[PDB]
RNA sequence: UUGGGCUCUGUGGGUGCUUGGCCGCUGGCCAGACCUACUUCAAAGCCACCGGGGGUACCUACCGGUUG
RNA sequence: CUGGGGCACGCGGGUACGCUAGCCGC
């Protein structure tokens, strides 16, 4: 998470990891960018199945993002705090997610009707 | 503003555009010029020090 | 052709140009050059004008033609038989001709047997206006020093014009305005 | 001094995109 | 200098004739703006400090000519409602402040007399003649 | 002070005043009378005197009648060039240019001068068609008319070639022909400009022997001096 | 009748209007 | 069909004439605090009195 | 006209002559032919780049030739045609590139 | 409660305005609404034409220079 | 009949210059009171009618544009097209100032537009005559700069630095710094008064009189740091907007808010107000903006949504509204109609100013020439737009062409006509109404 | 070495490790396109820096009351 | 007499002009 832009790059194939390997020139390859977002992006956290990730902003918002295009899904927002969020994480059973926001307010969210 | 006339002066008795009573005779500015400081913030830091000093003197 | 539909333009080793509708894979037209003493088309490029093309023969004439009426529009003894024009590029700016910088129609021509590029002002009858002498190193067969010029682009809309050669050099040049400049000045280079 | 040229400003120029010859 | 304000009086009194002419199809809006503009500039020119009888005659010719144009055009429009009274009256007031500012012009005086005589105001004409004779015996 | 660089760019690229002080001075620059009258010369008498001179000129020479219609009519007496659009302004400029090319013949005559004074105090020709007027007055560069114009010229408005008259503006004496020819030898742009002006005239069939003699003399001396520069000794630079 | 103007555009004062122009004193050593 | 507004400087002052042409709109949109400014003027009138 | 000439002179005198001043200021067939381009047509509104070159809010399917003419129009409005698109011994000498060798 | 997008006026009178109020009715008047609608109009040159200004500030009596000798013949 | 037009004229006069409906003449019982009130009503009707007749001596014509065709639309016009079509005495004014590396820039004009100020977040203050192009003064101020704003002329201006607030003369000499305000975040200038009103970070609003230099009233808003502030100049009342989701209307005569509009779900980002005080628009963190009738205190319509949180919004004299958001700004035209009682949401903007990467910090409407200032992080940019701008000022209130004499006289006019801070409320026309309670007790004492 | 020199004044790269310009970004756009829809429910609290001694009628903050 | 109240005020042809005093239209 750069000052506003959000990025996801691959990991590079290491000369440690391939048997007949070499230093590449351009070691990273840039997978997706995201400009859906309005202020500083201050924390990010992966899921445990490595398929979704949470973005806790500096503009009182959090967003859920797909690694790749899921089927029954829309990348989505979560709002409602009073002073910008510092953390946001998945549950172990990835249904509920928590956010913890800068004036000391922890919100547990579920995806209900 | 021009030099105000007679009657307009007698209405604008308490009006002046420069010397504010909060500006404190511009004591801040008069000293800062005379002693070549570069940071009127540094003037007021000096100042609230001198104030803590004088209240120590007074309570002493 | 900028506004044509699924047509490409090919040139031959013979002096001919063949219009090909690439949709159904069909040769649709062929064109020949005036004074067939000119031998082989060397380079060709579409103008900023409409339906107007620049073919360059090895034999020395450039020509620009209405590629749907097949009438010559301008003819230029523009290369020698020893020195054929091998890449051109037109300026698309709007200003820069008529000896006052205000009018348009400037083009740049390049060989690969020299390293000097040439600028024409098209307006009255297509006069020359100048030569950036030895932009790259002049090519030589007896000399170790490589030379010769690869391609020239007037980048669109702006009076920069990018040249590269053989001798490991990419330079960029620009016209100013308030002094009118016949030949540009260099405004980047990497060697 | 007059006559000495300014910065190089890339001029906001629109050109004819040509991906429409289909 | 109070010249803007004095002009404000005269132009504001000029207003409702122009209101009526707007409300009639005798002139369009851009023409109306042209008219108001020209009138304002002339009135300022009159109430300028350094003024001259030629400028006065210029202005009154402008207004009188306007009256004639208005008459011709409303005749072409076959409209009988409009009069000339307000134009003639404001024309008079021009002549009055003209003679107050420069009383000493036989030229401006005779222009005044001829104006009155062509519009038919003989009692007024005798009065004007009286004052002019008194100033230049 | 990069801010100030930007601002003075704009402010000398201005075309209309906006404080009354610069308005009054901009109106008071003029040729015949003095500033201390031209200030409060209003816009009738200017047209009066100048149109009188215009009648004199039209009775002398014939082909001024379309200019009578278009550039000296009573609506032109109050057209405010400052508030039209650009293409209008350019068409106006063309009319301005053609008038200058016709009138520059009879320049030593007072009605012609009066005509140009009208052009200046109304359309500010000296401000918005500067290079043309400087061009058509350069042939008479020894005369009191030229010095007066030199006075009223706006400095940053002077075209980039003709900038070299600034010390003469600082010292109001006419430049001499050697000074002109030396700047002509050093630059290509001034010589190109003079030649293009006089070519426009003779394309327009409005030339006259004084101007042609002027142009020939200046071109000839300039080309002499230019070959004097171009001599090299070294074969390639000579070529 | 109506001719072209002449341009002539280019400290403490020299002769005194308020005393019929006594000039400023040139200072000869004899003076 | 473009038409923006403009002002001359002619509109403030006609050239050749150092009078002050000062146009006067009457919009209550253009003069807020109507009764407040008026009452304040009257108060000044009494103090002047 | 239904106006009198002296009346128009008045109209000149008091209303001015503003518009008339403005007016007074403002005083190869194709050699070859295609068949497939006749055979082509294109969904304008379905395109987004090509949306801006329609005429009404009704044109979507337009034949190849007309589509091309619209395209040429847009090329004109985007890049207008230069005037040089519309013998002397010395001018030929200038325009010949062989007279510049070293 | 209060839903979204519904304003909340303070319903309290602001004490310090009570001097710019006018406490007693003016003696010619008979209704507050008569009076509060009677003034209703600014009088200066900023809000009306100069002619209405002259008419609105004209005094009831005008006295020139001279001698007010008491009336000889009853006028009307 | 012909008199129907005259009656319509009368009705229009009553709608415009009435300033109060009409007097009930039949209700009076006294003959003397009756005749006086009739004469009053006569003079009044004629006053209204003559002012309606006076509505012809305006000189200019209100700028506009009309899209000629059914295909194209106004929000698809380029500045290039405008500057072609337009008059050269404003195709000057289309300009830009690239001042890069001293922060995003923050702009504000002066109340006659003869001059402006742009001040750079990293501490660079510049004060210029725009259309004439001689700069007034520029200083460096070291430490950062929150907000800068002219005072009653283009002479004096205000710089709200890191801690103290400072006011400077016309050559940029620091006259004096009011240390009373501390860590101000917002300044506004209540100018028919001489009030300088500021929002400190801890939500302490101060109204300091400029002329006296004795602060008049301080308020500790018991809720929340002030996220937004703007100023109603039909009444000189502060519209501030909190962090919570409410925007509150404030006056210097009470420690408790005057009213509290409930609004967007996050913080209000911005507030802006009609100059006649009819309608107030505001933008929240929920990407909606919405408007309100002020005089009635309810919304007009369903909110608009905008594709960002708009940092700024400001409206001209006439009804244009500029919402600067994200990286490109949008101007809507008919966001509020005054003659219409019921509003209808607009389909589309008036025009845009596209985003070539200038994060739009703050926008403002130049007061009387039809251009619009945008302060973005690369510098200041002045674009041109025809619909805005009051066409015809009144040269005794302000004057975009003031000479030195008239500035001196006007300064002393507003000084003599300064307003004590007490005459500030929800309805500015209440001087000399009835004290209902005390009049009741007077009638009590009189009949007893 | 078939002109030399000082001084001034511009432009261009450099003076920090090379991943594109833009936008409403999993896409599009660089000739742009569509432009105003959608809604169940306002809000949790605290703190939040002006130099010292000094007076305090009025304003304000607080604390305690009083009628309505 | 700015005291108030009443009548008339334009374009055609007529009776008539180095002119407009009168009949009917527009």
């Amino acid at each position: 998470g750069l000052k506003r832009k959000i990025e996801v790059w691959h990991v590079p194939s290491t000369p440690d990891t391939n048997e007949d390997g070499d230093l590449e020139f351009a070691p990273f390859v840039r997978h997706h960018t995201h400009m859906q977002h309005f202020d500083d992006v201050r924390h990010l956290e992966w899921s445990s199945d490595s398929r979704f990730f949470l973005s806790a902003s500096k503009d009182l918002t959090a967003r859920i993002w797909s690694l790749d295009t899921e089927e029954g899904f829309v990348p989505t927002v979560l709002s409602g705090h009073r002073q910008g969020v510092v953390g946001a994480y998945f549950s172990k059973d990835q249904e509920t997610i928590y956010t913890v926001s800068k004036d000391g307010a922890v919100f547990e969210w579920k995806y209900v009707a | 503003v021009r030099k105000l006339k007679y009657h307009e002066q007698k209405l604008l008795k308490k009006h002046d555009f420069i010397n504010y009573k909060s500006d404190n005779n511009h004591r801040d500015h008069d000293v800062i010029r005379r002693y070549m400081i570069q940071k009127p913030e540094d003037y007021h830091k000096y100042n609230r020090l001198c104030g803590s000093l004088r209240q120590f003197a007074h309570r002493l | 052709m900028p506004t044509f539909l699924n047509k490409i333009f090919v040139g031959r080793k013979d002096g001919w140009v063949e219009i090909w509708n690439v949709s159904t894979g069909k040769l649709i037209y062929t064109l020949l050059p005036p004074s067939p003493d000119c031998g082989a088309v060397t380079c060709l490029q579409p103008t900023p004008a409409l339906s107007l093309l620049a073919i360059a023969y090895s034999g020395g004439p450039l020509v620009i033609q209405n590629v749907l009426t097949d009438k010559t529009v301008l003819l230029l003894e523009a290369g020698t038989d020893d020195a054929p024009v091998t890449s051109i590029s037109f300026r698309t700016d709007g200003l820069g001709a008529g000896q006052d910088g205000r009018k348009d129609g400037v083009m740049a021509t390049a060989t690969s047997v020299s390293g000097d590029v040439t600028f024409w002002d098209l307006n009255k009858g297509g006069r020359i206006m100048g030569v950036l002498r030895s932009a790259h190193n002049p090519p030589s067969r007896h000399n170790i020093v490589r030379g010769g010029i690869s391609k020239i682009e007037f980048l669109a809309g702006q009076p920069v014009i990018v040249t590269s050669g053989l001798d490991n050099s990419l330079k960029t040049w620009i016209f100013d305005e308030s002094p009118f400049s016949p030949v540009p000045r260099i405004l980047h280079q990497r060697s | 001094p007059v006559g000495m040229p300014a910065k190089w400003d890339v001029k906001e120029a629109r050109k004819y995109n040509i991906e429409a010859d289909g | 200098a109070w010249v803007a304000d004095k002009a404000r009086f005269y132009l504001e009194r000029a207003a409702p004739e122009l209101r009526e002419w707007e409300e009639k199809e005798i002139f369009t809006k851009d023409e109306i703006r042209n008219l108001v503009a020209k009138r304002s500039d002339f009135e300022h020119l009159v109430l300028a400090p350094g003024t001259k009888p030629t400028d006065f005659l210029n202005y009154v010719n402008w207004e009188r000519s306007l009256d004639r144009l208005r008459a011709k055009r409303c005749a072409r429009l076959n409209i009988r409602s409009v009069t000339s009274h307000a134009s003639q009256a404001r024309t008079f007031g021009i002549f009055e402040r003209a003679v107050l500012k420069h009383p000493g012009s036989i030229e401006l005086w005779l222009a005044y007399l001829e104006f009155a005589a062509q519009v038919k105001a003989t009692k007024r004409w005798r009065r004007i003649m009286t004052r002019a004779l008194r100033l230049h015996p | 002070s990069s801010l100030a660089q930007q601002l003075a760019q704009i402010a000398a690229n201005s075309r209309s005043s906006f404080n009354v002080k610069a308005l009054k001075a901009s109106h008071s620059k003029s040729l015949i009378w003095e500033p201390r009258v031209a200030v409060s010369q209003t816009f009738a008498e200017i047209y009066s005197q100048c149109y009188e001179g215009f009648k004199e000129l039209c009775h002398l020479d014939s082909r001024f009648v379309p200019f009578d219609a278009t550039l000296f009519s009573a609506q032109s007496q109050e057209v405010d060039r400052t508030q039209m659009t650009a293409e209008e302004n350019a068409a106006l400029d063309k009319r301005v240019d053609s008038f200058l090319h016709l009138v520059g013949s009879r320049l030593r005559l007072m009605p012609a001068i009066k005509a140009v004074e009208w052009l200046i105090r109304r359309f500010r020709i000296h401000e918005f068609n500067t290079g043309t007027l400087l061009a058509t007055f350069l042939p008479y560069h020894t005369i009191p008319a030229f010095v007066t114009l030199l006075s009223i010229l706006p400095v940053q408005r002077i075209p980039i070639e003709y900038r070299f008259l600034d010390p003469y503006i600082k010292s109001l004496t006419p430049p001499p022909r050697a000074a002109i020819v030396q700047q002509a030898t050093n630059r290509p742009d001034l010589l190109s400009a003079i030649s293009r002006y006089t070519l426009d005239s003779c394309r327009a069939k409005q030339e006259y022997p004084g101007l042609i003699s002027f142009w020939g003399g200046i071109m000839a001396e300039a080309v002499n001096g230019m070959i004097d520069k171009m001599r090299s000794g070294r074969r390639a630079i000579q070529l | 009748e109506l001719s072209v103007r002449v341009p002539q555009l280019p400290g403490p004062p020299d002769t005194l209007s308020d005393w019929y122009n006594i000039p400023r004193t040139n200072l000869t050593p004899e003076l | 069909k473009i038409k923006a507004l403009t002002r001359s400087i002619t509109a403030q002052q006609a050239p050749g004439s150092d009078v002050q042409r000062a146009p006067r709109n009457l919009a209550p949109e253009l003069h807020p605090f109507e009764r407040a400014r008026e009452y304040q003027r009257a108060l000044n009138a009494v103090k002047l009195e | 006209a239904e106006k009198d000439a002296e009346e128009e002179e008045l109209e000149k005198f008091v209303l001015g002559a503003k518009e008339t001043f403005r007016e007074q200021l403002f005083r190869d067939a194709p050699a070859w032919e295609d068949s497939d381009d006749e055979r082509l047509t294109i969904s304008l509104a379905g395109a987004t780049r090509l949306r801006k070159l329609r005429i009404s809010e009704s044109e979507d399917l337009v034949s190849g030739i007309e589509y091309a003419r619209r395209l040429r129009q847009q090329y004109l409005r985007l890049y207008p045609q230069p005037d040089w698109a519309k013998p002397l011994p010395l001018d030929s000498f200038l325009r010949d590139a062989n007279s510049f060798k070293v | 409660d209060y839903k979204l997008k519904d304003v909340i006026i303070n319903e309290k009178r602001v004490k310090k305005n009570d001097k710019y109020l006018a406490t007693g009715l003016p003696h010619p008047f008979e209704s507050q609404q008569q009076y509060e609608r009677s003034l209703r109009l600014p009088v200066g040159p900023e809000w009306m034409t100069k002619e209405t200004f002259q008419d609105a500030t004209k005094p009831r009596v005008i006295i020139k220079q001279g001698i007010i000798a008491p009336m000889s013949k009853p006028m009307y | 009949k012909a008199e129907l037009d005259r009656i319509r004229r009368y009705k229009q006069a009553q709608k415009k210059y009435g300033r109060g409906p009409r007097v009930d003449i039949k209700s009076v019982r006294d003959k003397k009171l009756r005749r006086t009130l009739t004469n009053l009503e006569n003079k009044y009707k004629t006053a209204a009618l003559k002012a309606k007749e006076a509505e012809i001596l305006l000189e200019n014509q209100t700028g506009f544009l009309e899209p000629e065709g059914e295909l194209e639309r106004t929000y698809k016009v380029r500045q290039d097209e405008i500057v072609k079509e337009v008059a050269v005495e404003v195709a000057q004014k289309k300009f830009e100032l690239k001042l890069t590396e001293l922060g995003p820039y923050t702009c504000e004009y002066s109340r006659n537009g003869r001059d402006l100020i742009l001040a750079g977040r990293k501490g660079h203050v510049a004060t210029m005559d725009w259309r004439e192009g001689k700069l007034g003064c520029e200083l460096q101020l070291g430490e950062t700069v929150r907000d800068a704003r002219f005072l009653h002329n283009n002479q004096f201006f205000a710089v709200a630095q890191k801690k103290y607030v400072y006011i400077y003369d016309h050559n940029g000499v620091e006259i004096h710094c009011l240390r009373k305000h501390v860590e101000v975040s917002h300044m506004e200038f209540l100018p028919y008064h001489f009030l300088l009103a500021t929002l400190s970070i801890s939500g302490q609003l101060k109204y300091q009189d400029t002329s006296t230099g004795q602060i008049v009233a301080e308020i500790a808003t018991k809720h929340g740091t002030p996220v937004s502030l703007t100023q109603n100049p039909y009444n000189a009342i502060l519209h501030i907007g909190q962090q919570n989701g409410t925007v509150t209307l404030w006056s210097p005569n009470s420690t408790d808010p005057l009213v509290k509009l409930l609004a967007h779900r996050g913080p209000v980002r911005s507030l802006a107000v009609d100059r006649e005080g009819r309608y107030m628009v505001s933008t929240g963190q929920d990407n909606k903006m919405c408007i309100w009738d002020i005089r009635n205190f309810k919304e007009a319509v369903n909110s608009y949504f905008t594709r960002a949180p708009a940092t700024s919004v400001a409206i001209s004299d006439t009804g244009l509204t500029a919402v600067g958001w994200g990286t490109h700004t949008t101007i809507w035209k008919g966001l509020f109609n005054k003659e219409r009682p019921v509003q209808v949401k607009v389909d589309s903007p008036y025009m845009t100013w596209g985003g070539q990467g200038q994060v739009v910090e703050r926008v403002r409407w130049c007061p009387f020439e039809d251009i619009l200032g945008i302060g973005h992080n690369e510098g200041f940019s002045s674009i041109i737009v025809p619909g805005a701008g009051e066409a015809n000022y009144d040269a005794l209130e302000v004057n975009p062409f003031e000479t030195k004499k008239q500035r001196q006289e006007g300064e002393v006019k507003a000084l003599l006509n300064k307003l004590q801070p007490e005459m500030i409320a929800l309805d500015p026309n209440f001087i000399g109404n009835l004290d209902l309670r005390s009049e009741k007790q007077r009638q009590a004492e009189r009949d007893l």
